[PDB]
């Protein structure tokens, strides 16, 4: 085709749509379109212009990179992809949204006055953690059926389905011995035995002589609906309860499909037709999850060899190895032992090259593993430890703890901490045994909407990064890796699972199939 | 005001020293009699009771004379005041009315300008 | 090479081409740029215009633009250095150089293929012959030739100075093209008056160039007007004036202009407490009431304005000011707009050297360049206000320096320096305004002192540039005398002193007599200069 | 006692001469890219040392001002020599500061002698030993070394527990000076703002201490932890 | 009353009647608290200010000229009259009750009436302070943040009455 007419028509095609091409962009475009004639040229131009406009364009002027991506997408090249299909997101990479009350909308921080998060936070940020936790739970609470009736919704007035809400500052006043007060607030043992409630407006004593408590494991720093009456600067509790939990369908139906989970997608990955198709392109799309994988033990390494033997047929897309990787985490000794662990793991992986090229391997280190273990979100394992594994197994990613894994349209959260024991020791009211403890824990986590519903000295967190620990909206998987007990539970279209601790589960572990969201037990105890 | 007394169009360090002296001596006068010793030592040592600065000009003169005598053997007042206008010691008249250059056998004359 | 005919072998070449203008930030460069802009806009030449103010900036812009443009025009920059060495261009590029700086570098002179100079060959030029500059008993003869080479090159490169105005050169080109407008002639006049105001040229050369431009003014006036029937009042009318030396006296009160003109201020010593009484002696000799002198000139009584120039001249003669009148020009358009060439020079210069910390120096350049067009007359008036502020600050600084006696002899040259944080040191941080201040200050000093030897000395002046980098600007001024050639050696003296001292000198400005030093280097640098000038 | 004054006069002569000597020699040194580059760097170094005659004057006058109560002539020498350098008294640059960020690891135990002693990691003269720093880090009962590997790991552990102290610190209102009671407030009981009990600059100073320690002793794992800790900052 | 504010004497430092004190929307007890850092920076500012009496009266970044500020105040005064938003009024109501209870309990603990009262005039003072803050921005309504800044300013003026 004539280069001058091809250039003129391509420039005109972009110009009529209001787009300007730089010299490199138009040159590359003419080279890419040189093999096409008038039977296809204009349709090709319209298609690639649509591909350009789909991208996050910041200006009418187009660099060569944008048209490169557009024409490559027009030429496919996304067949059997891993990008857009499987992402591991570090906790520091999660977008920092903030809920604005006047707009009643989540805004990204670039659209606000909020500063960037950093470890050495201000005195304000320490309060901002709990203030934002209250804010998210507050906007969650007021959208429940407890909301006031509409305009003459009932001929007699109703008290918000008998669940009308108030804050602490409102009842510090004329409302003495009002028998129907309900307040959202944080439980605190602000004096020993003399518990208090707190919200962003103020504080008040809790007379919890009767608790009448709904199922859930109550601790200090838990936010609760305290139902009771007020007298003598004391809130006399009639009942305690958590705020009701939302499904992600409800949350995204209200706020739209914002990508709260993070990752490359601008929208929530749960709503995408192409990604819905790519999720099911492999009927046995599959992942494996383990924890406390003590590779400083020869026994763990040999049993891992047997597990690779067992999953040579139908290998996963990725193996997920949660942390506390060591029998003996005790410093320099374990730095060298983890180097040896990863050398031996690379040897084993090269002894199964089919699994090496078929599966990825990701690591979520625990609080006891070497490095900045004790404060969350933990950074990844030290790069000097990983370096040989980086070059010998490029099909692997050491990442933060917690980390967010996305597989196509589904949301997986991975977090290593022995939190059930922490929660039950910081318990305010010993729960009823009729519901199992992992169900109590999962209900508490989902209702509190946070991975660490405990005081800061119980769960040390970098203050400005506390949003990364937030469970909101509810994901597809809560992979809470914990010594306590391997388990599987579910609520609000999530499956909340624990792979246990591999040396103490008798070397049992978990398997997950996102194509049908099923979970299977690797019951390989005699392996 | 001190610059105005000297008919100066611009305030200099000597005027600032005088103002500081007036302020501090008045403040010391307002103290109890027992406290005046400690207060006076506190301000006098550190805060610029700048009485005189003869030693620098003495050794500047001695250095210039040593170099000049060494040069001669193998207008000195101009040589003296050149280094005095280079370094921030410009009020040279105190050095000439002080005994430090006199017992070192130096002397001055506005006509001959030899020292 | 020198261009022999601007029309054929420069303008008709670039007329067919895309061009890149590099322009220095000085009023003569701005006027030449305006003239060349108007020509290119008449002929639809696709030019790009880039301001520059130093060698680093010119190098950066050329590195940014070298791939796209082959034809370059440098206005008031590039002649006095080896452009091939500095810029490292491709051999197919061509550099036109309309630069007033002298002496022209011999490489630029004798580079035939690439460097073309838009410089009059009948300017004061003394280029050495090619065989003197470019290539056992034969070895001895070669070494003798090299000794001759270094001697003659030092004699050639010692003194720097300025030739004919670039604005005048561009207006000559416009006249040859027969596309010369009255506004182009005004820009030429302002370009010459920039050299005269900044004392870049001798009085004799200024009078000669004014004699040249008188003929052009007469031609433009008689192009469409005579003494019987005349043009509209809207049309621009340029008139030759044998006017007063006082600065901005038509926009000020006469008291302020007598206060802030460097000539009268230096004569009467108005920095001193006695100077106001001397000024009152002068005014009483003229018989002007003080309430009229301190009133704005446009509001002064016309009975006094009728013959003010003769009054000021004849009183100035007996008070010892021998050359109060100056040959110059003015432009009139509309009913109320009247400016002298010196007024436009000061307004544009104040706009360009404005002390405001807004945007960038290129932004201030853009405001100055816009002000030279009559569609942006408001910018010209704003520049006149900034000129009021600049001149007042200049006199305040001179009074401070002379009262506190910062100006001090150091043997073969006077030395002065401005300290950080003093009043209005920010206005003179920039090198060009600092050079102008140093000239005015030296005139005031030599008018003040009784020491006849000190009246003959040059001046070296320094001021802060960047506290974060710990640097000072330094400038060198020749002796201020009535019969000076306005040649100075401080470029080569600064270079040789810095080299002999291994000093951290950044030589970024186009005048070689303007430099940047790391501040602590100044002591050994000044000692080296003292030992060098001897 | 009174001989303080005699030596003070002798120094009034000699100190002048010596300052002139070093001033003219160091300012004329052509190898100086900047005079700040002239100074040696030890693991305790933090000050922006700039003008060697001035540092020399300051250190000399510090010891002279502390080895007698008769400081009058020392103060006069300060005035005279600072004016000879043409640098002002009462300025920040005229104030003495300790050139060494001294940092002590206490109670370090040695099995070669079964003895415990306190160890300063910034004080030592790393130029003269480098790899021999561990022999230089001897137990004072004997000359037996303390090792780099365990000390590096100890410094990282110190950083972990320190960062825990910062992250779990108390906060105090600038007006009602009690500690912040609850998580709710942005302003305290009165409308004053809150402030850190463990300020960020304490941790920047100690991070600089450990960074210079690791740089001068080649502690790469500590440098990994420190580089991450430095990156995630304002 | 005693020249300087004397903290030992408490309410005796004020001779103004409660009736006229109630009419002031905001009362500052601006004490001069000695501190070396503030004193050094203040003295440097003062001396540079005295030096800056010669520098052409140049303007400063992030600042409005006095004439422009005057004309802007006149424009905002004649043009904009704000009101309180409903939830902002609710917030101010609750905070007023807490403030009044605190003042009453302080007076009871001292067993002496405080010199500076806290009354409905102080409530309306907070209202019009919030409206002034909104009028600066030409907004028809005062937000919860405007009321928060008004409460902060009045809390400074109320710590000055503790």
């Amino acid at each position: 085709m004539a280069p001058e007419r091809l250039r003129s028509r391509a420039l005109s095609a972009f110009k009529l749509r209001g787009l300007l091409l730089r010299g490199e962009a138009i040159k590359y475009l003419t080279e890419a379109l040189q093999s096409i004639s008038e039977l296809e040229l204009e349709d090709k131009l319209e298609k690639i212009i649509n591909a350009v406009e789909k991208q996050p364009l910041s200006s009418n002027m187009i660099e060569r990179s944008v048209v490169e991506a557009a024409v490559q997408e027009c030429s496919q090249s996304v067949d059997e992809t891993i990008e857009h299909v499987f992402n591991i997101i570090g906790a520091f990479d999660i977008p920092r949204f903030v809920y604005n009350s006047e707009r009643k909308k989540f805004l990204p921080l670039l659209m606000t006055n909020h500063p960037a998060p950093n470890l050495f936070g201000t005195p304000r940020d320490k309060a901002e953690m709990f203030r934002e936790r209250y804010t998210i739970l507050h906007q969650r609470t007021h959208r429940h059926e407890l909301f006031t009736p509409p305009v003459i919704g009932s001929h007699p007035d109703e008290s918000g389905s008998k669940f009308q809400l108030k804050t602490i500052e409102t009842l510090l006043g004329s409302t003495t011995k009002i028998g129907d007060a309900i307040v959202l607030g944080m439980i605190t043992q602000l004096k020993e035995g003399k518990f208090f409630l707190e919200d962003p407006t103020g504080t008040v004593q809790l007379d919890l002589s009767k608790a009448q408590f709904h199922s859930g494991l109550y601790t200090e720093a838990c936010f609760v609906l305290a139902e009771g009456w007020f007298e003598d600067q004391v809130f006399h509790v009639n009942a305690f309860g958590f705020p009701p939990t939302e499904p992600s369908s409800t949350t995204r139906a209200y706020y739209g499909n914002i990508n709260f989970f993070g990752g490359p997608s601008n929208t929530s990955v749960k709503t995408s037709a192409k990604l819905k198709q790519l999720e099911e392109e492999n009927k046995d799309a599959m992942f494996v999850f383990l924890s406390d994988v003590w590779l400083d033990q020869v026994e763990v390494l040999e049993k891992l060899r047997i597990m690779f033997a067992g999953y040579s047929p139908a290998p996963p897309t990725c193996f997920i190895l949660c942390g506390n990787f060591s029998s003996a985490p005790y410093g320099k000794n374990q730095v060298q032992a983890l180097k040896d662990s990863l050398k031996t793991l690379a040897d084993i992986i090269c002894e199964y090259p089919d699994i090496h090229q078929s599966s990825r391997f990701v690591f979520v280190p625990g609080p006891e593993d070497p490095g900045f273990g004790s404060i969350l979100p933990r950074p990844p394992l030290a790069e000097s430890i990983t370096n040989e594994f980086r070059q010998r197994v490029p099909f692997s990613v050491f990442t933060t703890n917690p980390c967010r894994i996305q597989y196509c349209t589904q949301e997986i959260t991975v977090f290593r901490e022995d939190l059930v024991n922490k929660m039950c020791r910081n318990c305010v009211r010993f729960p009823s045994s009729n519901l199992a403890i992992p169900n109590h824990f999962v209900k508490t986590i989902l209702s509190q909407g946070h991975l660490t519903p405990l005081p800061l000295y119980v769960c040390p967190v970098y203050w400005a990064y506390d949003y990364a620990l937030r469970v909101y909206p509810v994901p597809d998987l809560l992979v809470i890796a914990d010594k306590y007990d391997p388990f599987t539970t579910t609520n609000t279209e999530c499956l909340c699972i624990n792979p246990g601790s591999f040396p103490r589960s008798g070397f049992s572990f978990k398997v997950f199939y996102p194509s049908n969201k099923t979970v299977e037990d690797s019951k390989l105890q005699g392996f | 005001a001190h610059a105005r007394i000297h008919l100066r169009d611009y305030v200099i360090e000597d005027d600032v020293n005088m103002a500081i002296r007036v302020m501090l001596e008045s403040f010391i006068d307002t103290q109890k009699f027992s406290v005046m010793r400690s207060m006076r030592k506190t301000f006098a040592r550190y805060l610029s009771f700048r009485r005189d600065n003869n030693e620098l000009l003495l050794f500047i003169l001695k250095q210039l004379v040593a170099e000049q005598v060494t040069y001669q053997r193998n207008v000195p007042e101009k040589d003296l005041v050149d280094k005095a206008r280079q370094i921030n010691i410009h009020n040279l008249s105190a050095f000439y009315d002080s005994e430090l250059f006199r017992m070192n056998k130096f002397s001055h004359d506005l006509k001959r300008k030899m020292i | 090479m020198f261009v022999s005919d601007f029309r054929k072998e420069f303008y008709e070449v670039v007329q067919s081409q895309r061009v890149l203008l590099f322009v220095a930030s000085d009023v003569d460069a701005l006027c030449a740029c305006k003239i060349l802009q108007a020509l290119f806009q008449c002929d639809h030449v696709q030019y790009t215009l880039v301001p520059v103010s130093g060698w680093q900036e010119l190098e950066t812009a050329f590195l940014e633009h070298k791939e796209q443009f082959h034809y370059f025009i440098l206005i008031n920059c590039g002649a006095n250095v080896d452009l091939l060495d500095i810029l490292q261009p491709d051999e197919d590029t061509i550099f036109f150089v309309c630069d007033t700086h002298r002496p022209v570098n011999v490489v630029n002179v004798y580079n035939d293929t690439q460097i073309k100079l838009l410089i009059k060959q009948d300017d004061d030029l003394e280029v050495p012959a090619y065989e003197d500059i470019f290539r056992t008993m034969r070895r001895r003869q070669r070494r003798e030739w090299e000794a001759r080479r270094r001697d003659i090159l030092f004699d050639y490169e010692q003194y720097e100075y300025h030739g004919t105005s670039s604005a005048m050169v561009m207006f000559e080109l416009a006249w040859m093209l027969s596309k010369d407008l009255n506004d182009m002639l005004w820009w030429a006049i302002v370009g010459l008056t920039d050299q005269w105001v900044q004392d870049k040229i001798t009085q004799m050369k200024y009078v000669t160039d004014v004699g040249v431009l008188q003929r052009h003014v007469s031609r433009h006036n008689h192009r469409n007007e005579d003494e019987e029937n005349t043009l509209s009042v809207d049309c621009t009318r340029i008139s030759f004036e044998y006017d007063l030396r006082l600065v901005l006296y038509q926009h000020w009160s006469l008291h302020d202009s007598l206060c802030n003109t460097s000539y009268t201020a230096a004569r009467f010593k108005l920095w001193s407490v006695h100077g106001q009484k001397r000024l009152q002696e002068f005014l009483a000799d003229m018989g002007l009431p003080l309430k009229q002198v301190k009133q704005k000139f446009q509001a002064m009584d016309i009975s006094l304005k009728e013959n003010l120039r003769e009054m000021i001249e004849e009183s100035a003669n007996k008070f010892g000011m021998k050359d109060m009148r100056v040959q110059t020009f003015s432009i009139h358009f509309g009913f109320k707009h009247k400016f002298l060439a010196s007024d436009v020079v000061f307004a544009t210069m104040s706009l360009m050297e404005s002390p405001e910390k807004d945007g960038s120096g290129t932004d201030h350049f853009i405001q100055a360049l816009d002000s030279l067009s009559r569609s942006n007359l408001d910018k010209l008036y704003h520049g006149l206000e900034l000129a009021k502020k600049q001149l007042r600050a200049t006199q305040q600084t001179i009074a401070s320096c002379l009262c506190t006696n910062l100006v001090i002899s150091q043997g073969p040259f006077l030395y002065c320096s401005l300290m950080e944080g003093t009043p209005d040191v920010m206005l003179f941080s920039r090198p060009a305004s600092l050079s102008l201040l140093s000239k005015h200050l030296l005139k005031s000093f030599v008018c003040s002192t009784k020491n006849r030897r000190c009246k003959l000395l040059p001046l070296v002046m320094a001021a802060p540039l960047s506290m974060e980098h710990g640097t000072v600007t330094v400038v060198g001024i020749p002796p201020e005398t009535d019969s000076s050639d306005r040649k100075n050696f401080f470029g080569r003296a600064f270079e040789k002193a810095a080299e002999s001292t291994s000093s951290r000198m950044l030589h970024n400005h186009f005048d070689l007599s303007v430099i940047e030093l790391k501040a602590e280097d100044r002591s050994k640098f000044l000692d080296a200069l003292i030992s060098l000038l001897s | 006692t009174f001989s303080q004054d005699y030596v003070a006069n002798e120094l009034t002569q000699s100190f002048f001469t010596i300052t002139q000597k070093i001033q003219k020699k160091v300012t004329g040194s052509r190898n100086s890219t900047e005079l700040s580059e002239m100074f040696p760097v030890l693991p305790g170094s933090h000050l922006l040392l700039n003008n060697p005659a001035l540092e020399f004057i300051k250190y000399v006058c510090k010891v002279l001002s502390l080895d007698t109560n008769i400081t009058n002539q020392v103060n006069k020498l300060n005035r005279d020599l600072l004016r000879l350098v043409d640098v002002g008294e009462f300025s920040e640059e005229a104030q003495f500061r300790d050139p060494c960020r001294s940092y002590v690891l206490p109670e370090v135990i040695c099995r070669s002698c079964n003895f415990c002693r306190d160890l300063d990691l910034c004080k030592d003269s790393s130029f003269s030993e480098d790899g021999a720093v561990l022999p230089q880090w001897l137990c004072s009962n004997c000359q037996a070394p303390y090792d780099s590997s365990a000390i590096e790991m100890t410094l990282v552990e110190v950083l972990q527990k320190k960062l825990m102290a910062f992250t779990l610190q108390d906060l105090v209102c600038l007006k009602c000076r009690g500690v912040k009671e609850t998580s709710m407030p942005v302003y305290c009981s009165c409308a004053g703002d809150f402030a850190l009990t463990i300020h960020t600059q304490v941790f920047m100073e100690q991070i600089g201490i450990f960074r210079n320690i690791a740089q001068h002793y080649g502690m790469s794992y500590l440098l990994e932890t420190l580089e991450w800790l430095l990156q995630k900052n304002p | 009353v005693f020249g300087r504010w004397d903290e030992t004497k408490g309410e005796d430092n004020i001779d103004f009647m409660p009736t006229i004190l109630s009419r002031f929307d905001m009362i500052f007890i601006v004490k001069d608290e000695h501190n070396e850092e503030r004193d050094v920076m203040l003295a440097k500012h003062v001396i540079t200010l005295h030096v800056s009496a010669l520098t052409q009266t140049q303007a400063v970044e992030g600042e409005i000229d006095l004439a422009k500020l005057k004309k802007f105040i006149a424009y905002c005064r004649v043009k904009c009259g704000p009101r309180l938003s409903a939830e902002a009024a609710e917030k101010l109501k609750n905070r007023y009750i807490i403030m009044r209870s605190g003042a009453r309990q302080h007076e009871r603990d001292s067993d002496r009436r405080s010199s500076i009262p806290i009354t409905v005039r102080q409530l309306e003072a907070i209202v019009r302070i919030a409206e002034a803050l909104s009028k600066m921005k030409l907004q028809p309504f005062a937000t919860e943040a405007d009321v928060e800044e008004a409460l902060r300013l009045f809390q400074v003026s109320t710590l000055d009455a503790a």
